[PDB]
DNA sequence: GAAGGGCGCCTATAAAAGGGGGTGGGGGCGTTTTTTTTTTTTTTTTTTTTCGAACACTCGAGCCGAGCAGACGTGCCTAC
């Protein structure tokens, strides 16, 4: 399994690395350093880790692609966003990193057109979202909001009933 | 105790005799008023008892 | 298990024997022969409508004792033996009860009392004391500190972080044995300062709690 | 062996630089469980004069009303 593992990571840094071009088990045992791990463990991958694999790709008589299957299209999710019901998916900072390219690079020319930071995976952590219509008034705004929490406070209906008459 | 309860009398004068605060409570809930005709509500009162 | 079976060869023969009552001192006295031979002689002495039983102590192991029977109608008793073979037989049956009353009175109480000595005497305060002072014989570098210290003063407080590749290597061995382990078990399996152990969890595992801040890792299998 | 002597390390000061380690400071989870089957013990259990009712609650029970079914009475169809 730890072997296997290393295969993982391998290929997970092959992947960052932005190519996924197909290896042979043999070429992936020796870049590994695991060429001698035995006829047995190699059977074992052989019919399990690799065809017993829920998300290993076969291409070119070779296997590649392992740590991603859920995404392939590396854009921003235009048509998540476009429904009205469905829309959605905060997802980590460090998913759109890894995908393909790093984030802020794009980000900051992105700042102020589509993308939005939230501080949330820990204070520490960053999510990535976005926007639309302006603010309402200009004002100190902090200040006068801070004073139109409402009233939250009972005898509401009664309070609308108050202010109508 | 239990009888001299049942008294028609004003509250503060049940209150001088064993059930403090469980008269007052009482008193105070159903909001019943003590016409501070007799002895013991004039003298805790301070004005002249009649 | 015939370990378990109880031979009845005994009972069969109807096989009787008697239970006498005899004091510690006595059986102490009957203990210096040591088995050699004999402690004594029993003695039978029958009248008109009286018998008188009694057993006399050997002159030489001594370099009368009356016996009082008991009733045994109320109650039935056996002798049943167990072997060192681990073997079980009822060798024979209790016939007769009874006890032996000793000959001298109120001076054997004197021996009596020297047996309490005997059994009694532990010293119970006894002594007190007229010292006081001796406490804390001043280790100026605690006798024990010392020994933890010279544990420490065998190649200790530096760690491999440092051989990372050779590290991952006992992770990945250790994987091997179960898909998830406490946080401490690694930092005994792999000796090296844990924040750097975090930092290599966070690159090539996860985390999952249960409980009280029960926390394991694990390289999620797949 | 017991004892005195000789050799050598000890602590302080300094002062720096990298890294392991400790005592925090604070937050978390509020467990569940492993059992040791526990300090939560019996205060005093009472030494009793004890209620002293009042009030609430328990559980059962019996009268009474509606529905159902057969007997009694009425309504409807067939034959001379």
């Amino acid at each position: 399994f730890g072997v296997l593992a290393k295969i993982v990571n391998y290929m997970k840094t092959r992947h960052q690395r932005g190519d996924t071009h197909p290896l042979t088990l043999d070429e992936i045992l020796d870049e590994t350093q695991h060429l001698d791990i035995g006829l047995k463990q190699k059977q074992w991958l052989m019919t399990e880790a690799l065809v017993n694999n829920p998300k290993i790709e076969v291409i070119d008589g070779k296997y590649a692609f392992k740590p991603k299957y859920n995404v392939r299209d590396k854009k921003a999710l235009l048509r998540l966003l476009d429904q009205h019901d469905q829309r959605g998916l905060g997802g980590i900072l460090l998913e759109d990193i890894e995908e393909a390219l790093p984030n802020s690079q794009k980000a900051v020319k992105a700042l102020g057109d589509q993308i939005l930071f939230v501080n949330r995976p820990d204070k520490k952590k960053i999510l990535f979202f976005n926007d639309k219509s302006c603010q309402f008034s200009v004002d100190e705004e902090f200040q006068k909001l801070w004073r139109s929490v409402t009233v939250d406070s009972m005898d509401e209906e009664k309070i609308e009933e108050y202010l109508k008459r | 105790r239990h009888g001299v309860n049942r008294q028609d009398t004003g509250p503060l004068m049940k209150c001088s005799f064993e059930e403090t605060v469980d008269v007052l409570m009482e008193a105070a809930a159903h909001g019943e008023s003590d016409p501070m005709k007799g002895v013991s509500e004039n003298i805790m009162l301070g004005q002249l008892a009649p | 298990a015939e370990r378990g079976e109880l031979d009845l060869t005994g009972a069969k023969q109807n096989t009787g024997v008697w239970l006498v009552k005899v004091p510690k001192y006595l059986s102490q006295q009957w203990a210096k022969a040591s088995g050699r031979g004999e402690v004594g002689k029993l003695r039978i002495a029958k009248t008109q409508g009286r018998t008188e039983v009694s057993f006399t102590l050997n002159e030489d192991l001594a370099n009368e004792h009356p016996f009082v029977l008991q009733s045994v109608g109320g109650q039935t008793l056996t002798v049943f033996t167990e072997s060192s073979s681990d073997k079980l037989s009822l060798e024979g049956i209790v016939v007769q009860r009874a006890e032996c009353r000793p000959a001298a009175s109120e001076n054997y109480m004197r021996l009596k009392r020297l047996q309490i000595e005997e059994s009694s005497k532990p010293v119970r305060l006894s002594q007190q004391l007229d010292k006081v002072v001796t406490t804390n014989y001043k280790p100026v570098a605690n006798h024990q500190y010392n020994i933890e210290y010279e544990r420490k003063k065998k190649e200790d407080g530096k760690r491999a972080r440092a051989d990372k590749q050779h590290v991952l290597d006992m992770l990945f061995s250790a994987f091997e044995k179960h898909q998830y382990y406490n946080l401490k078990d690694l930092v005994d399996i792999t000796k090296q300062p844990v924040v750097y152990l975090k930092e290599i969890l966070k690159e090539i595992g996860v985390q999952n709690v249960k409980g009280i801040h029960k926390n394991t890792w694990e390289l999620k299998p797949e």
